[PDB]
Formats: structure tokens, sequence, C-alpha cells
């Protein structure tokens, strides 16, 4: 019945670093898996604001400055930085 | 006090590892070097750490502590209570050092009981518990607003350092700003939606 | 108080930021494979400055931290729990984001 899932990615002792970085001891076995798909996420909303800003620059290449303008779009993470 | 050429040799090789850090920052990473274990990205990550050991041992050799001036490094302190024994108890749990300190409800619970039990203040479990629930909140608040501040005042590098909010192109760019919006509402969707797919998956099982 | 160390040849800010990436806790090859993994959606010839990978994690590792953080704040138990989705979920309606 039980089973485990393969991955290429991130490995559970981050994840579970990551949980008790937070303040969360113990999670769940799916909160791996969710961790990864949320994760995904972020980074391709982050990723598709910053490449939006690099082809306004007509670039080929996404720059820190435009991961930067792309991140402050996305709420409370980065709220406040630079003034 | 420290070898005043050694610490000068040190320096310059300090300074060095930084020229090199702000040189491979600057690589720019086509989609192959991306999956090489090689990268630039690994080389430089690699050099940072090398450059704190240096640091470190320069801290050993001027006999200084290994601070480097953090906001998490600053102390919280917590009066909350009307017990002084678990107020300093409270200040401990949330001082310690490092990126990782963050209790849980039940350490804050477990300081609140051991400050009680050890200094024989007579509290019931209630009381007890109440305390912990109202000191937890506090210092959640605290810690969460350290790291934050940890986080934006020591963020990016040498080619974010110019950054200000005011010299966003999509204030002077209306379709910038409008392609913007649109993948601002994609974007609370899709998370919104990954969320909602590992609860629904918790559920089903 | 302590005695600080403040090189010459460095401003502490640097170094800051420099200990900072070190406590990352993603292994950066995996990262980086993630981070290519979604940017081979959008375009076949698109590059990154490694500054930007390294903006990247930073700021998505802050962002699952952040998740758990909350998560942990609205959990009371007189007993430990298991932390599960349903939990992430409702504590971010309650403290988290939109």
């Amino acid at each position: 019945k039980v089973l485990r899932d393969n991955i290429q990615g991130i490995t559970k002792p981050a994840i579970r670093r990551l949980a008790r970085r937070g303040g969360v001891k113990r999670i769940s076995g799916l909160i791996y898996e969710e961790t990864r798909g949320v994760l995904k996420v972020f980074l391709e909303n982050v990723i598709r604001d910053a490449v939006t800003y690099t082809e306004h620059a007509k670039r080929k290449t996404v720059t820190a400055m435009d991961v930067v303008y792309a991140l402050k779009r996305q709420g409370r993470t980065l709220y406040g930085f630079g003034g | 006090r420290g070898s005043r050429r050694q610490i000068q040799r040190l320096e310059q090789l300090l300074a060095l590892y930084v020229a090199e850090i702000r040189r491979l920052q600057e690589k720019e990473l086509d989609l192959s070097e991306l999956d090489d274990p090689d990268s630039a990205y690994l080389q430089e990550a690699r050099l940072k750490r090398k450059l704190i050991r240096l640091f470190g041992r320069l801290c050993e050799l001027k006999d200084c502590s290994s601070l480097t001036g953090r906001v998490i490094e600053q102390r919280i302190p917590y009066r909350g209570t009307r017990y002084p024994e678990v107020n300093r108890r409270i200040e401990r749990l949330i001082n310690k050092p490092g990126p990782d300190t963050f209790p849980d409800y039940g350490d804050v619970l477990r300081a609140v009981e051991k400050a009680a039990a050890r200094h024989s203040l007579g509290l019931p479990r209630q009381q007890l518990q109440l305390m912990a629930q109202d000191a937890f909140r506090d210092v959640g608040i605290r810690l969460q607003e350290r790291r934050h501040l940890d986080l934006i005042y020591n963020f990016g590098c040498h080619l974010t350092d110019d950054y200000r909010p005011g010299v966003d192109p999509a204030l002077s760019d209306p379709v910038l700003a409008r392609r913007l919006r649109e993948n601002r509402s994609l974007a609370m969707s899709r998370l919104d939606e990954v969320i909602s797919k590992y609860a629904m998956l918790q559920d089903k099982s | 108080k302590p005695h600080r160390y403040r090189p010459g040849t460095v401003a502490l800010r640097e170094i800051r930021r420099y200990q900072k990436s070190t406590e990352l806790l993603i292994r950066k090859l995996p990262f980086q494979r993630l981070v290519r993994e979604i940017a081979q959606d959008f375009k076949t010839d698109l590059r990154f400055q490694s500054a930007a990978i390294a903006a990247l994690q930073e700021a998505a590792e802050a962002f699952l931290v952040a998740l758990f953080e909350d998560t942990n704040l609205c959990t009371i138990h007189a007993k430990r729990v298991t932390i599960f989705p349903k939990d992430i979920q409702l504590a971010r309606r309650i403290r988290g984001e939109r």
C-alpha cells in the first residue's frame, strides 16, 4: 500500500530543515511534495515577472535587477527592500 | 594582538576573494551552465565559504568575536508576564544565536512551566497555558520581524545596491505595467492552486 | 559587549551577505537545476546572472520558511502534533498572503 515517490531534486533533509527553521519540528509525508510544489510555483511567478522585465529591456539575460523588480511584486517576502 | 604583516596579507587575500566573487556574480549562465556542477554559481558559493573561513581566522588573529553585525544578533527583550522568572526564561528561549532560533508553542509552554516549577510560583495549569499562548504570540511577532529585517538589509549584492523602487521601469510604461498586473493575477491563482492541491490530497488520502 | 573585527579591505555589509549565503538550506546544484527546469519552459535562449540565481534562492527560502512560521504560530496544542497540508493552508488563510 504505502509507496515512495522518486525525486531528482530537493531532498527530504533540506525540507525538514526549512520547516524546523520555521519552528515546525515535525512534518507529514505530503509536506515534502507540497514544499517542492510551492517552491516551483513561487519561482515561476518571480521568473515570469523577471523575464517580462528582461524582454522590456530587450535583453536575453535575466539580471539580478530584473529579479529584484519581480520580487518586489510578489508580496511580503521582499517588502520594504531598498526603501 | 596579532602579527601586523600577517593581518595585512590575509586582508589582501580577503579582498582578492571579494573581487573574484564579484566577477562570478556577473557571469551570465545559459541553460546548459545551469545543469553544471562546476557552474559559476557553485564556484561563487564555494568561494563565499572559503572567504567566511578566512574571515573567521582573521577574527582569531585579532581576538575579536565572530559577529558580523547581523540584525538577528540583536537581542529581543521580553517583559510580557507578571513573573520576571518566566520573562527571563522566555528572553533566553528567543535569543539563542543562529538562523534556526524559532520556538514552537510547546517550547514556550515548556519554558513557562519550567520557570514556574523551578521557582515554585504555584501557578495552575490553565494560567500556565494562557501565559504561554500570550508569550508565544508576542515572541512570534518579534522573531518574524527580526528575520524580515535581517533579510532586507542583507539582500543581493553590488549589482542591486543601487536599487530604489521609484526607478521601476513599470512606473513609466503602461504596457509593461499592464502585463505585470496580468502576471500578478496569474501568480496569485497559481499559489492558491498549489496550496489547495496538497490540502485536497491530504483529504483524499 | 563583544569586540568587533572590521577588515580594512572589505566592508562588513558584504561579509554579512556572504555569511547568509552559507546559511542557505537547499543544496545549490538542485536549486540551479530547478531554475533551469522552469526557465526552459519560457525561452530556450534565456540566461541568468549568477547573482540573479542567488537572489532567487535567498528570497525563495525566506518565502518557504515564512509559510512554516505562519503555520507554527497558528498551531496551539498541549501535545505536539505533526504538521500537515491542511495546517499550512489554514494558517495561510489566517495570517498569510491574499
